[PDB]
């Protein structure tokens, strides 16, 4: 068993990744400056740490050329990764927050007659809650648009909003790997955005719903490794968003659940 | 190793030296 | 028939698809700010032109959403609209420039030990001839690079080169939909870059070789209506890359093929599934 | 007043 | 008497300049693609009129630097042109809303406790209303912020905020070269952002007040060619902005006041040394 | 007396600074999110040490409006620390490289007829050095301005350009405050660009002609704290740039010169006017 | 009718010896007044 | 630190 880890810099998670792989077998350390293609590598899995997301994708979809399986795979990480894609995929299947989707400023601006004040409006590709806006009328919501506008990327001509939900103070981080939940965590802090990459506090959750919930969640996608973001809400819990690159350093600290060697596990699998 | 992320990033090997990390762009995280 | 015709300016192409589209049954305009999901929609088919390429992409899903076809799909618009993952689409079944692709500069700098000198550096999701620049050596190659790193669109981050091809004063654009091969035109130009909206003029192309070459570049995909761009070379005909929101206009002034009807056409097509 | 041509603008 | 004019693309002001200068010499014509330094340029005068303030500016400087005078100066290009440094030229000589400068998010973020809800954020370089927000809360503060900081430009991390004024559904721009008042419009919305350039519509204004502290405002700058933005309140007449390289077809239009040829005798005077 | 630092971190420069403040009097270390205007500060002098260049200059420009003097001046900061504005400063008092400025790219393409290739393109406000270009060809040219021009920042659009000057290896950095040189530097490099921010490695410099070329290059401003970039080169020693935002800590490490020192005492001349 | 740099669907003569018109170019953030 | 500036120095 030979496996490639691509990476950008060694995070705790890397670190561990890699440690848990030379378990099973032959470690390739793959910083992106040893990434191009069409190349000749020898491996029978690689899975993909690239801290970019679309640099991430790219290159899952590059060693898929070379007709080497991604863990994860390219369509994962595009399809989970994209919150508009991830949520038409989750709508079917799991309760999500009330979402809108307008392709003009002036299609934007009817979004709050169907979903009202106060929403949220995020990139379609972010992560980290950054560029996350709270609008709670009609001079925010002009704000917002006006400030995406003048920014270059063609992404945030897509507009997504949803529901503004009143959490508890928290959030929860739920992780699903090969179809088999690994572990769940609150996300507390003081602000309504309680990303840990923002300051968020990281508690243990053993709630038997949010595992059950964060299953069905990933069978709407039936693949791979997912971090699940879950709301709580007056109508019950929620599935917000799906992470394809999944950090897990807090998380696996709180819950004492092996989130490297359950990737590692599952990617040896679909190596074979 | 040649990337690792101290408390920044480990540039350099042979002469061993520290730096700090790069810019955050707009695609950065999970 | 109702068929909906999503578009952000109506372009000669755009109203001679309304035409075409009329011919068939009912026509829905659909501007972008008519555009709202999830949302109502009475449609059996939705012919796709919105001018911005990620506009596209996410219109043709979201009505995909809704259980409504899409011409092109959203698959097809994201595989063929971005350069990389077309060539990689590309590579088994036609010829094509030699490339590379690198996910840092780092990695970038190591690609003229494989393509050399002169070689070409363009993004994976361009259009019209932006930000192509002709690179012929190691300091243009870094101050590119430079450049691209302070962007900051991440999508710059991905490093895609091919080898400059020495192209005869001109390139092709064929056109192929539901497979059918409908016509083709060489763009000249006295500058590397030829495209139409870079000034390039056009004259018909009759050289049976396009004709065969460009059907296999569509079978790679097996889906669709593509604008195909061809190089010829000291090496025959390359396939450069593929557009699914081909412009057509002086395509089909310059050889009078109905580019516009049989667009339409293969939309009523997939509408009756 | 044709608005601003953007990055992913064409075919 | 030789007169240059430095534009980007012909509007109708630049139109007017080009003809009212002709009565007193000769015009020369000078597009950005003319413009190179050092040169040797021979020009008695040089009126600025580049649609990019940024472009504007340095065109100014690289004149005088060639010893040939520019209306208007470099000087009153920069001071007049960003909204903090104008603003420090205006406070104490005319009233003015009240504002705030922060350096920081952070320090952004005590802003509203100086100023109260709703207050406005604006970009110190901007013209035509652009990135102007009305910012009601806390939320809304943190989400302009928030995006300010991801935009590239390091301009935009200097926060410039001022109260939000209830002005009676339109403000004043006022026309004030060498220190002559030469006419004021109302401009119209059903929107709090006014500009023409956002659809706002002029209208004639003779009131005799906007007049008197047209010249104050004027005064403080002490030269040159200046659109000045005036707005009504409840405690009076406020002075928002001033602007160095004037639009006014609307303006001349509405009040036939001819602003053109002011601005080129005031050129015409300044030749004279 | 109390002294003010304004800081984005402290790097050992501004803890150098600091503890030097001290003997002269209270030291007030105000970071950006303690900068707030119009505001109360009683402060005789401001010492500005913003990592950003446009929050330095628009810190000292408010300090300034309170009627406390800073070093440097916001004047300083923006001639100095616009590389246009201060060639035109330096041009007749200095030797400089051949240099040649455009407002468009079709006048930038003629810049090559003045200068020939190799030539460096550079952006008019950055440091360490970011987004330098070496220019050898046609190519390189339309691809750096190409990228220039799609960037968002309209400085961008100020084309910058020297001659590529043959350095042997490296390139000279001195240190002026007040009138008064207080040492100089060797930065060696493998590369044609030398910055210590980018690789660079210090060692001193005592040639007398740079000491005096300093002192001369101070005097076309004739304020500051300066640190002045000088080119050797095949016709003499050439003034290249100059910096009113100063890094030192190499410099005085190895030229065992108390830079952090005269700055202050420089400061508190500046506090007693 | 029109000289080089005209305003003639917002159009700009880019060219006169070959007569060629071109859709304005995007507005940047310093534009205007 | 933060992401550097084109600005810095
Ligand atoms: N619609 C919403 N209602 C309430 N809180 C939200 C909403 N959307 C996002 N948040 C908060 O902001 C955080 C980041 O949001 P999200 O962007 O969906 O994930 P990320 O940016 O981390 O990919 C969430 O974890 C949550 O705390
Ligand atoms: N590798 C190359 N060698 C030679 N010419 C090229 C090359 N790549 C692009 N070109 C020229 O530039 C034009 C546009 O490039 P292309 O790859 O088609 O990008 P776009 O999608 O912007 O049209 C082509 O039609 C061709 O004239
Ligand atoms: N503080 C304010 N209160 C109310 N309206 C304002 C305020 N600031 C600006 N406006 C409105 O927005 C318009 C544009 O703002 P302005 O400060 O003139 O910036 P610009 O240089 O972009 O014109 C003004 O003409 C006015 O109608
Ligand atoms: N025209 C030139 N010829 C040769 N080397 C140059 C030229 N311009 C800059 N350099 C090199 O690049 C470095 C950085 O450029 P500089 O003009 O000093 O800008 P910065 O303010 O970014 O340091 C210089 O120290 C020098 O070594
Ligand atoms: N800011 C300069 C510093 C040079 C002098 C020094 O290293 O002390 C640079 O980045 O090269
Ligand atoms: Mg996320
Ligand atoms: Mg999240
Ligand atoms: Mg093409
Ligand atoms: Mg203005
Ligand atoms: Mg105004």
């Amino acid at each position: 068993m030979r496996i490639g880890i691509t990476y950008t810099v060694l995070r705790r998670e890397e670190m561990a990744i890699k440690e848990r792989a030379g378990e099973f077998g032959e470690v390739v350390m793959l910083h992106e400056d040893d990434l191009l293609f069409p190349g000749n590598y020898d491996l029978d899995v690689v899975i993909i740490r690239n801290v970019s997301h679309f640099k991430a994708l790219y290159t899952a979809r590059l060693f898929e050329s070379e007709g080497i399986p991604t863990v994860n795979s390219s369509r994962l990480i595009f399809e989970a990764g994209d919150k508009l894609f991830a949520t038409l995929r989750l709508a079917g299947k799991v309760p999500v927050p009330e979402w809108k989707a307008a392709l003009s400023e002036g299609g934007a601006l009817r979004v709050p007659d169907s979903l009202g004040y106060p929403l949220v409006s995020k990139p379609v590709f972010g992560s980290w809650g950054r560029l996350l806006a709270k609008v709670n009328d009609r001079d925010s919501l002009e704000a917002v648009l006006e400030h995406r506008k003048w920014m270059k990327n063609p992404l945030y001509g897509i507009h997504y909003f949803q529901e503004f939900v009143e959490k508890p103070g928290r959030d929860i981080r739920s992780y699903v790997i090969g179809g088999e939940f690994v572990g769940a965590i609150y996300r507390y802090s003081n602000h309504w955005i309680t990303n840990t990459a923002r300051g968020g506090k990281a508690e243990p959750c053993s709630d038997p719903e949010v595992e059950e919930l964060s299953v069905k969640a990933w069978e709407a996608f039936g693949e791979g490794a997912l971090a699940i973001d879950i709301f709580e809400s007056e109508k019950g819990l929620l599935v917000n968003e799906v992470n394809p690159n999944m950090e897990f350093k807090n998380a696996a600290r709180v819950t004492g659940a092996d989130m490297a060697g359950k990737l590692v596990e599952y990617a040896v699998e679909v190596a074979k | 190793e040649l990337h690792q992320i101290v408390e920044l990033e480990v540039v350099s090997l042979e002469p061993l030296t520290l730096e700090e990390l790069p810019e955050v762009e707009e695609d950065w995280g999970e």
